[PDB]
RNA sequence: UCGCAAGGCUGAAACUUAAAGGAAUUGACGGAAGGGCACCACCAGGAGUGGAGCCUGCGGCUUAAUUUGACUCAACACGGGGAAACUCACCAGGUCCAGACACAAUAAGGAUUGACAGAUUGAGAGCUCUUUCUUGAUUUUGUGGGUGGUGGUGCAUGGCCGUUC
């Protein structure tokens, strides 16, 4: 588990064609920055 | 025409035979 | 015949594509299916076969379903619409049409520029159209070669109109409000302009290209100035141009002496005054 | 490590991939052309265009109207359309006429019917029954299922012959 850094910038390693509502996150056990994902996608409203 | 087409161009009222100018080489 | 009204349904989806595929159909004639995306870097399935089925009816591309060598071809509008699109891309044509004029491989299409003064989109389609292996190869390059051979006396002090762009079949020639020698009625200085027909081929031998082809449609007393009628010469005499090395100048040189003798005499019953000139001077004074 | 050197010997990971590789084969397209054999093409020239007035036929201007489209599939037939109002696919203005089937208001004191007499006219008409009187039970209407598919474009299904072979 880790904090969400921010909204994510899409760099094409193919193919799902949208800004995928993904989350730049950085963990707290380590602090090593990983791009993440949510399924059931959309609903970009309900956490900071 | 004779009922095996939807023929709308080059229509015929002449002489009751219903065979087109484009249909002397088909019909 | 002609279609024009199959173009304005598109988006950016074909604008990155064109001169990548136009330089890509030349590098690699008939293009198969999954390459329109990947010549232009367009993405695989974000508005793609929607846009290619949009292009499909428009006759600038066609679905040539051959056996695993498929065809997407940039029919005859793959040059024609897409050179209209190219002049939209090369900043000359902003919309299509105020156009009147008919030839075979030169249609006069009267347009207004980026400036606002008019010019003419002449279009090249020979064989009518017959556009095939060399016919497309001609109208691509005879738009390019005759972009190079309409300046042979403009630099040298004489009157040849100037070409502007050579997009795929299109040659843009100001526009010339001519008056050919079948339209005119009278003249104010007759005997100057008969001996200047010996003397124009004198001028043509300076540049090394003798032109002959003079019918009654040729020499336009044009409109440079409208009000005071400072006219000029447009000399539609070009395509009988012959390299003088070839063995036909025995009857090209003698045309310069005794073949123009009818038109200022008969058309303009008035038997003429002036002298003449040969081209024996122009053999040395190039 | 070995060599004066150039290099020689031993040899990874970070990352990225749905592939890289082996031999083997079937037939489109040629920028291969043969012969045909075609005078709907070529040589010898005829008829003659190519310069013009018009029938006949369109793309263009102009429209309430200067209609229209595919088959031998295109530069063509004008679709027997050379044309009169009709033709003739469009136009300048009007109305004969929509509620049946159930029950609900009036239903035979006139709901709504007709062999007729007028007003009749909108740009020129038949139609109506308020102002003779057939009416004959029946049918008038704010309504919805939709019986009304005299909306079939059809989706193919069943032979049958234009078409494709």
């Amino acid at each position: 588990k880790g904090i969400v850094l921010e909204k994510l910038g899409i760099e094409s390693k193919q193919p799902n064609s949208a800004i995928r509502k993904c989350v730049r996150v950085q963990l707290i056990k380590n602090g090593k920055k990983v791009t993440a994902f949510v399924p059931n996608d959309g609903c970009l409203n309900f956490v900071d | 025409q004779c009922r095996v087409c939807s023929s709308h161009t080059g229509l015929i009222r002449k002489y009751g035979l219903n065979i087109c100018r484009q249909c002397f080489r088909e019909k | 015949k002609l279609d024009t009204s199959h173009m304005r349904y598109l988006t950016t989806d074909d604008f990155r594509v064109l001169q990548a595929v136009e330089q890509g159909s030349r590098s690699h004639e008939v293009v198969p299916t999954p390459l329109i995306h990947q010549i232009s870097g367009m993405r695989s399935q974000s508005g793609t076969n929607r846009a290619i089925s949009d292009l499909a009816k428009l006759s600038l591309i066609s679905k040539m379903r051959n056996v695993k060598y498929d065809g997407y071809r940039l029919t005859y509008n793959g040059i024609d619409y897409l050179a209209l699109k190219t002049m939209l891309n090369r900043d000359t044509v902003y919309s299509v049409g105020n156009t009147i004029g008919v030839g075979k491989e030169s249609d006069i299409y009267k347009v207004s520029d980026k400036n606002g003064n008019p010019r003419v989109m002449k279009i090249h389609r020979l064989g009518r159209s017959n556009q095939g292996a060399n016919w497309m190869h001609l109208s691509r390059l005879a738009a390019n070669k005759e972009y190079q051979f309409m300046s042979m006396l403009y630099s040298k002090g004489f009157k040849v109109p100037e070409p502007f762009d050579n997009s795929r079949h299109i040659v843009v020639m100001e526009l010339i409000e001519g008056y050919p020698m079948r339209r005119l009625r009278k003249h104010k200085n007759i005997p100057k302009l008969y001996s200047d027909l010996m003397c124009f081929i004198v001028d043509l031998a300076n540049s090394g290209l003798i032109h002959c082809d003079f019918n009654e449609f040729n020499i336009m007393i044009k409109d440079k100035l409208e009000d005071e009628n400072d006219c000029g010469f447009v000399v539609i005499d070009f395509p009988q141009c012959i390299s003088i090395q070839h063995q036909d100048a025995d009857y090209y040189f003698q045309r310069d002496v005794d073949c123009i003798r009818r038109f200022f005499k008969k058309k303009l019953k008035y038997e003429p005054k002036p002298d003449s000139s040969m081209l024996d001077t122009e053999g040395f004074g190039d």
